[PDB]
Formats: C-alpha cells, sequence, structure tokens
C-alpha cells in the first residue's frame, strides 16, 4: 500500500472561556478524523461513517469510559505543570500518540506532549527514555522514567497494538483511504506562471517548476495542499518569469506513483 | 479470548517450579502474575509486556508474545510459597482476562520420618474417638474415608518454629463402636514401619 | 495506609434479601472494581468505575448495581439475592486505568452464601482432645486436636489460645473444610486443627489451652422459625489444661 | 507562544460565473484554539455557513475549514473574516479569483 498513519491527539485547557471544552481527544487515520470525545458530551463518537458501521456499541461504550478517565488524568497533569511553571490564567496541554505503516512494510511510532503549543516531552521508544525541553519537563521525566514498566508498555503499544489498530481501520475504510483520484493540472499566467492541481486524493502531492531541465528550489513559491470540501484536495506552485531571456519552463507533478509534465510553450 | 494455566502443581521444598500460562487474545497490553494465599486477597507479583525474562528475588517471570505464553519461575521453594498463582492478560481494550489459577502444593523435606498413628484422649464433652496419623514422609498420601460415619482430613504441615521442625499429620474420628485407630487409616497406603502403640 | 477496606467479611442471605457491600480505598486511586471469584474459573468483573463520576458494567452485571459515591468509595448492591450469587466478592483499585502497566490492589474479600431457607444454618460444635501419652514418650512432643463439626455455611475462623494469648506457631488448621456428607449440596462441614508443643510445655499443669471458633451466622433481623436455637453469629470454644 | 492564523480563501472548483460552487475559508497554523470565522458576501455576514470540527496538526497548531455553497457572479465580492487572540482587530481576506 501507500504509507498510512494512525494518531490520537488530546487538548486540555486550564481555564476555558464559557462553552469551550476543558478536554478534547480526536483520532485520525491519515488526514481523516475517525473518532472524537470531549468533556462536554462525555461520549466517544465516530467521525467517519466506516468507523460507525464496523464497530459495535460495546466498543464505543468501553472507550467512552476510558476517555472519561483520561480526561481526569489530563486535568491533573495540566494542573501540576502550571503549578510548576508558576503560571496564571489559561494554558494548554497537548498529547499526540500514534504510528505509521510505511509502504516498504517498515513501521514508526511516536508519543509526545506539548505545553502552550510547544514541545514539552518526547518519547524515544528505542532508548526507552523521555526528552525534556526544560526543567519542569525534567521533573516529569524523572518520575515517568522511574516506572520502567510503563515505558515498556508504551513501546509495545506503539510497535504492535497501534500498527494492528491501523491495519484494522485501513480495512474498514479502504474504499476511502486506498483509492486514487488523479489531479487535474493546468498552467495559468498572472508576472508569474502558476501551476494548479485540483480534484486529487490522497493529499500527498509533489509539484515543482523546472527551468531548462534543472530545478530552481530557491525561486519557487509553494502553496499549501488544501481541502476542497468534497474529499479531494488542491494545490499550486508559482515561478517568477524572467523578461530578459527566454527559458523553457515546465511544471512537474507527482502523485500516487505517476509523474506529469506540463511544458509552457 | 481465553487464558489457560494448570489447575494444580506439587513440588518439593527447596526445588524449582515453573508455572505456565498460555493465552489467546485479540491484542496484548501486558501479562500479570498475582499471588493468592488461601482465604486471602491476591497481590501483585510481576508484569511483563516485552519478550524475555525478568527476575525479582526468588521469582522470575518470562514472556513470549509470539508464542502467547508466560511462566512464573519459583526457585528454592519454601512452605510459605504454598498458594494459588493467578495469571492475567490485558487485551487490546485494556480489559483483564484472568486465568483460573494454579494451586502450588509444597512437600516439606522431612528430615527424620517417624510415622505413627496415635489415639488422642477422649473429651468428656464429646462422643468422638480421635486418631492422629503423624510424622510421616511427604511422599505418603492420605485417602478419604470409605465409611460414611468415619471422617478423615487431608494432610496438614505444621511448623514448630522454636525447634525448626516440620511434620505432616492427618486426623480421623468417629463415634462408631467399631472404630479403632489401628484401622482408622486402612484405606490409605501408609508406611510399612508405621508405629501403632498398644491400646 | 489501610489500602482497600471492604465489608462485611462474611454474610448469609435468604433468597430475595438485599445486601450492600462496602469498599473504600485510602490510596487516592481513580479506578475501582468489583469482582466475584468462584471455584474452577478466573475472576469475573461485575462492575467497574474508571474514574470518579463514571461507572459501567463488567462481564457479569446482572443482579448487581454499583455506586461510585466519591473518589474513595465504591459499593456493590445485590438487590434480590439469588443462590447463584453465592461467591467470594473482591473489591480492587488501581491508580488509573487504560494504562497497561498498573497493578490492582485488592480488598480482603467478602464471602456471601445465599440460601433458599435458613433452616440449614448451624454453628459448629467444638471439642478439644488431649495429647497421646504414647506420642509424648515416643517423640517428646504433644499434639492437641480441635474438631469443629456440623457447621454450615463454611463461615468460620478457628484460633488457638495458650495461657490467654493467641498462638500461631505450632498450629496447623485444614485449609479446606470437610463435607460430612460428600454427596449433598448442602452438607454440613467439619474442620480440624492441631497444636503441637514440647512435652515439657504440655506437662506443666499451669498451662492452659483453648480452641475458639468464631462462626458468622444469622443476626437479629433474620427470621427464625425452627424448634432449635437460632444460629446467630457466635463464638464456640473448648479448653484443656496441661497434665503433669 | 501564540501563533496567528493563516487564512486562505478559495473555491472548491475553478470558478465560472453562473456555475454553482463552494467558497472555502481554510484557517490553519493558529494557537491557542479559540477562534471566530465568518464568510462575507459584499461585506455582509453570510448566514448558512458550515464548518468542520477543530482539527489538530503535528506541530500542535490547529486548523478549520469554513465553507458555504454559492454561485459566483461578476459583481459580488466575497471575503473571510477571522478574529483570534493574536489579532488586534478582525482580519479580512477577500476571495481573489
Ligand atoms: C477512541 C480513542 C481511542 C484511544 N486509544 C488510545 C490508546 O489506546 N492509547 C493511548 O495512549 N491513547 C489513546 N487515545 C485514544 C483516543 C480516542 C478518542
Ligand atoms: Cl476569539
Amino acid at each position: 500500500m501507500r504509507t498510512h498513519s494512525l494518531r490520537y491527539f488530546r487538548l486540555g485547557v486550564s481555564d476555558p472561556i464559557h462553552g469551550v471544552p476543558e478536554f478534547i481527544s480526536v483520532g485520525y487515520v491519515d488526514s481523516h478524523p475517525i473518532t472524537t470525545y470531549d468533556s462536554v458530551t462525555r461520549q466517544k463518537e465516530p467521525r467517519a461513517p466506516w468507523m460507525a458501521e464496523n464497530l459495535a456499541p460495546d466498543h464505543w461504550e468501553r472507550y467512552t469510559q476510558l476517555l472519561r478517565g483520561w480526561q481526569q488524568m489530563f486535568k491533573v497533569e495540566l494542573k501540576r505543570l502550571q503549578r510548576h511553571y508558576n503560571h496564571s490564567g489559561s494554558h494548554t496541554y497537548q498529547r499526540m500518540i500514534g504510528c505509521e505503516l510505511l509502504e516498504d512494510g517498515s513501521t514508526t511510532g511516536f508519543l509526545q506532549y506539548a505545553y502552550d503549543g510547544q514541545d514539552f516531552l518526547i518519547f524515544n521508544k528505542d532508548t526507552l527514555s523521555w526528552l525534556a525541553v526544560d526543567n519542569v519537563a525534567h521533573t516529569i521525566k524523572q518520575a515517568w522514567e522511574a516506572n520502567q514498566h510503563e515505558l515498556l508498555y508504551q513501546k509495545n503499544w506503539l510497535e504492535e497494538e497501534c500498527i494492528a489498530w491501523l491495519k484494522r481501520f485501513l480495512e474498514y475504510g479502504k474504499d476511502t483511504l486506498q483509492r486514487t483520484e488523479p489531479p487535474l493540472v493546468r498552467v495559468n499566467r498572472k508576472t508569474a506562471l502558476f501551476c494548479k492541481a485540483h480534484g486529487f486524493y490522497p493529499p500527498e502531492i509533489y509539484m515543482t517548476w523546472m527551468k531548462n531541465g534543472e530545478e530552481i528550489v530557491q525561486e519557487i513559491d509553494y502553496g499549501d495542499i488544501l481541502p476542497s470540501g468534497d474529499g479531494t484536495y488542491q494545490a499550486w506552485a508559482s515561478i517568477e518569469l524572467d523578461p530578459q531571456s527566454s527559458n523553457l519552463y515546465s511544471c512537474h507533478v507527482e502523485h500516487s506513483g505517476v509523474h506529469m509534465v506540463l511544458q509552457v510553450p | 479470548q481465553n487464558i489457560d494455566q494448570p489447575t494444580e502443581m506439587t513440588a518439593t521444598e527447596g526445588a524449582i517450579v515453573q508455572i505456565n500460562c498460555t493465552y489467546q487474545t485479540s491484542g496484548f497490553n501486558g501479562l500479570f502474575w498475582y499471588q493468592q494465599h488461601a482465604g486471602e486477597a491476591p497481590t501483585f507479583l510481576s508484569y511483563n509486556v516485552l519478550d524475555g525474562l525478568e527476575e525479582k528475588g526468588r521469582f522470575s517471570s518470562f514472556l513470549s508474545r509470539s508464542k502467547g505464553y508466560s511462566y512464573l519461575l519459583l526457585k528454592e521453594l519454601q512452605m510459605k510459597d504454598s498458594a494459588s498463582y493467578l495469571c492475567a492478560v490485558k487485551d487490546s481494550n485494556y480489559q483483564l482476562i484472568w486465568g483460573a489459577g494454579t494451586k502450588l502444593i509444597i512437600k516439606p523435606d522431612i528430615q527424620n520420618p517417624d510415622p505413627a498413628v496415635y489415639q488422642l484422649r477422649d473429651s468428656k464433652s464429646s462422643d468422638k474417638s480421635v486418631c492422629l496419623f503423624t510424622d510421616f514422609d511427604s511422599q505418603t498420601n492420605v485417602s478419604q474415608s470409605k465409611d460414611s460415619d468415619v471422617y478423615i482430613t487431608d494432610k496438614c504441615v505444621l511448623d514448630m518454629r522454636s525447634m525448626d521442625f516440620k511434620s505432616n499429620s492427618a486426623v480421623a474420628w468417629s463415634n462408631k463402636s467399631d472404630f479403632a485407630c489401628a484401622n482408622a487409616f486402612n484405606n490409605s497406603i501408609i508406611p510399612e514401619d508405621t508405629f501403632f502403640p498398644s491400646p | 495506609n489501610a489500602g482497600v477496606t471492604q465489608t462485611p467479611k462474611f454474610q448469609v442471605l435468604k433468597t430475595g434479601q438485599s445486601m450492600t457491600l462496602q469498599c473504600a480505598q485510602d490510596m487516592n486511586h481513580n479506578s475501582m472494581y468489583w469482582y466475584r471469584q468462584d471455584p474452577g474459573m478466573g475472576l469475573r468483573l461485575i462492575y467497574y468505575s474508571a474514574s470518579e463520576g463514571t461507572t459501567d458494567k463488567g462481564e457479569v452485571p446482572n443482579g448487581y448495581n454499583v455506586s461510585r459515591l466519591n473518589k474513595r468509595e465504591f459499593s456493590l448492591r445485590l438487590e434480590s439475592a439469588a443462590p447463584s450469587q453465592t461467591s467470594v466478592y473482591f473489591c480492587a483499585s488501581s491508580v488509573w486505568t487504560g494504562e497497561g502497566s498498573g497493578e490492582l490492589f485488592f480488598g480482603e474479600g467478602s464471602r456471601l452464601t445465599v440460601l433458599e431457607d435458613l433452616k440449614n444454618v448451624f454453628p459448629p460444635e467444638v471439642a478439644v482432645f488431649e495429647p497421646s501419652e504414647a506420642e509424648i514418650s515416643h517423640t517428646q512432643k504433644a499434639t492437641l486436636v480441635c474438631l469443629a463439626t456440623g457447621f454450615y455455611p463454611d463461615h468460620v475462623e478457628l484460633s488457638w489460645w495458650v495461657n490467654g494469648k493467641e498462638v500461631h506457631s505450632g498450629v496447623c488448621t485444614d485449609p479446606q473444610p470437610l463435607k460430612e456428607q460428600p454427596a449433598l449440596n448442602d452438607s454440613r462441614y467439619a474442620l480440624s486443627s492441631r497444636l503441637r508443643v514440647s512435652a515439657t510445655f504440655w506437662q506443666n499443669p499451669r498451662n492452659h489451652f483453648r480452641c475458639q471458633v468464631q462462626f458468622y451466622g444469622l443476626s437479629e433481623n433474620d427470621e427464625w422459625t425452627q424448634d432449635r436455637a437460632k444460629p446467630v453469629t457466635q463464638i464456640v470454644s473448648a479448653e484443656a489444661w496441661g497434665r503433669a | 507562544i501564540q501563533r496567528t492564523p493563516k487564512i486562505q480563501v478559495y473555491s472548491r472548483h475553478p470558478a465560472e460565473n453562473g456555475k454553482s460552487n463552494f467558497l472555502n475559508c481554510y484557517v490553519s497554523g493558529f494557537h491557542p484554539s479559540d477562534i471566530e470565522v465568518d464568510l462575507l458576501k459584499n461585506g455582509e455576514r453570510i448566514e448558512k455557513v458550515e464548518h468542520s470540527d477543530l482539527s489538530f496538526s503535528k506541530d500542535w497548531s490547529f486548523y478549520l475549514l469554513y465553507y458555504t455553497e454559492f454561485t459566483p457572479t461578476e459583481k459580488d465580492e466575497y471575503a473571510c473574516r477571522v478574529n483570534h487572540v493574536t489579532l488586534s482587530q478582525p482580519k479580512i481576506v477577500k476571495w481573489d479569483r
């Protein structure tokens, strides 16, 4: 297959404005949300139909209980961090865990935490240790590393359980996740040449401009890959035209194993 | 999902015993061993989640995820190791599935066997006659009674800590007129040298 | 520093009667659990509470309910006792759940027997038998035996008292009771204990020996209509003195 | 640290006058998560406007997609209006086609 990933995020907010949840957790497969939970609903709900259709109620009920427990733990952890930073007001705590099954069959696994949107603790599952960014993280790192079994548990979950969940969800949503919608590509004039792709799935795409055959990395302006709203994506890349010498410019697009070239005559 | 361990195991004091636990689960988040003394609460012994052997005093715990099996290894066995050992596995949804438990029976090393059947003294408040089979070697087994009016208990190991002395014993009793200690344990295979004091 | 505290230790119930088992933990744990343990099978979860403010069913929820009263307490309610709820119940707690690493901490256990009719509850009859003279002269040791017989259910605690102090050294009590009539599902039980001392300790006439059985049985609110004495919770004992 | 949102306004398909389409406002890279977005039609605030749930990025910032169905005409000007803690006043981004 192509490369696929499974990730779970958590957001916690210490003093949220009225209405905004104290806690949120969302799962993703590649760019697709699959599941969601927050402190206002107190329920785990599917965010993809093929999750809803393949997981019995006993599954949603079980992780609803687990999530309510994780919410309280997250609150406790945020409380301790903001005491140790000696910080007033509202602050955020985030977590991300997940794994990747690469096309070559190899795997990766990650777990990390952030405070106020900045790296805080990063797990290394090969050295079984935590990287701390400052001395508040270092205090937390000492306590987490004293419990060697919990580290071993995370290694097992990242290398074996997460990969097995990913394969199970990849099968559930295969009509979505494993399909290919080729890009529609054109060149417009605006002075600069704009190479525009749209209508493509998956979102991973490489677009670049060549000049006479050689690439021109420092001269290219790359736009972002953007959701169209219908399950496909669009992107662009521009290059600034030289008015004093003619050059052969060509746009190069690579998507899902297929390369395209649009020569600008 | 299922988890399997032997119902019961018997080893000799001072030896080594390996208690097995095989599991079939969807997903795996760890394997626990717990010790439960008879009539008491289970208490945590060990946890494995990656492959290999972890030592902890006289107890070691081994795990092979690909085989789905673990063992609890107890060395230099002592009488206080007599207990049930419970294996439990965390499945993919962090739910514990419990094995039915293995009862470990330990045979004391009897240094000077002196098997005998003694008649205890009657009590003025009871019609029972009471017999004590005692000081026999641990290889001897005590059979239940064949007579419905004769009661025979299983063997019990007692420790006189002051003298560092252990002994096996079983008790038989009845209120039948025909009951005598000389024939109380006639359904057991008892040592040929068993001492039967004159009535 | 108490760990997990659950009550009662023993309870007998008539079919249809209600019961609440208490559990508290002073460990500041978040997750609490109620298990039942039965012969021949693994622990089965009844209900659990992943965190204060939430609870959910386990493997065998029917006939039970729970209340997570606060962070510390998690009670199990039997609303209409049934004989199949005869079991040993264990409350447990863990720091969190949905972590893989954390072990459970168990309470002491609650032994429940549910009966269609209380007419077969009996306290034990307790008797003590003095050492054999042949044993004394052959081994220079003296074994006393205590027999506790005819009781039902198996809710007893036997102890030995030497000169007014409980003793454990030199003592062996059967780990399992004996069914007096092995074929009957409601058979009354027997239990033996031995106390072995040195001959010189037995031969001191001022030494006093006593075997006590605490029996957990009926209480004031249990209805009783048999001709014999109501088998209430009680202590039955028997004694002997050293013999010169 | 606080991160101001990146605002991009674009149509789902190549716009053609008179051909029904979807106006999108993709708001990304911001932190913290409280944010306020509106689609404008001639400077007025469009009523029936949908949006995805708050989404999370690997770099810990957030993103959202606000959208509405519309038919682009030659005259009507379209915009996206965003307010965030990092912004002194709302930031308006017009649909350049
Ligand atoms: C539905 C859901 C599941 C989930 N599972 C996790 C897990 O097994 N281990 C983690 O460390 N984190 C998890 N997060 C989630 C989140 C959600 C929403
Ligand atoms: Cl705002």
